[PDB]
């Protein structure tokens, strides 16, 4: 959102 | 169909 | 999906899209018709999700158009998330849907099959991932079903790019080092399915990865054939 780059491709 | 099935 | 193409009616019958539908109705991940009341798909996709009734998957879609309120669905009785699972960086990423109804199978909607324990022997070729994600990063949820061909990388390589994070037995990895190819924002939970000797065969589920389609960072799914036993253990039980 961006917090985690990791999370880009989940929701959110 | 399939080896490892799931039954309905 | 960075860097696809539109997929055709009938060409990933096992693809759903899994909505929401609080506050909106949106699409939130993918998931794969496994059986005929199981969608296999991620645990990540039900953070703030704390009841089943406000999902609803739909079966046989190519364009996210064709929904809206008369178009059918399948409700979910029950959310079957892995009992370790926390996040999706740390593994255990996968969930079951066990639907109300049943599916009907057919030409638009048919279930993929899971490995073989006996199979992880196979290299597989001929993989794709597929979802109505995001074409690049800041998008917007896509109207036609994409596909992308992807190419597995050995998790021994795939842990040299994720210094800092373990790559477990239980993640998979695919990804081209040029880049330019991979999940992103709404394919989540979708399949990573890989054709092999006539069958097509549920090798991961989209969980994570550094960005999108990035350089040298291919995405990590749950390797499924690691977790058979569990979705056995859930689907046939007494």
């Amino acid at each position: 959102t961006c917090v985690n780059i990791m999370c880009c491709r989940c929701p959110x | 169909e399939c080896t490892t099935k799931i039954k309905p | 999906i960075v860097g696809g193409t539109a997929s055709v009616r009938g060409e990933w019958p096992w693809q759903v899209t899994l909505h929401t539908t609080s506050p909106t109705q949106r699409h939130l991940c993918g998931g794969s018709i496994i059986g005929n009341q199981w969608i296999l798909t991620a645990a990540h996709c039900f953070y703030g999700v704390e009841s089943p009734k406000i999902l609803r998957v739909y079966s046989g879609i190519l364009n996210q158009s064709e929904i809206k309120e008369d178009t059918s669905f399948f409700g979910v009785q029950e959310i079957i998330i892995h009992d370790q699972y926390k996040m999706a960086e740390s593994g255990y990423d996968i969930a079951l849907l066990k639907l109300e109804t049943t599916v009907g199978y057919g030409d638009s909607q048919r279930p993929i099959c899971l490995p073989s324990k006996g199979d992880r022997n196979v290299i597989y070729t001929d993989c794709w991932v597929t979802g109505w994600g995001y074409r690049k990063l800041r998008d917007k949820i896509q109207n036609t079903l994409q596909k992308a061909k992807i190419p597995l990388v050995t998790n021994e390589e795939c842990q040299k790019r994720y210094r800092g994070h373990k790559i477990t037995h239980k993640m998979i990895c695919a990804g081209y080092r040029e880049g330019g190819k991979d999940a992103c924002k709404g394919d989540s939970g979708g399949p990573l399915s890989c054709k092999h000797n006539e069958v097509w065969h549920l090798v991961g589920i989209t969980s994570w990865g550094e960005g999108c389609a990035q350089r040298e960072r291919p995405g990590v799914y749950t390797n499924v054939v690691e977790y058979v036993d569990w979705i056995l253990e859930k689907t046939q039980a007494v």
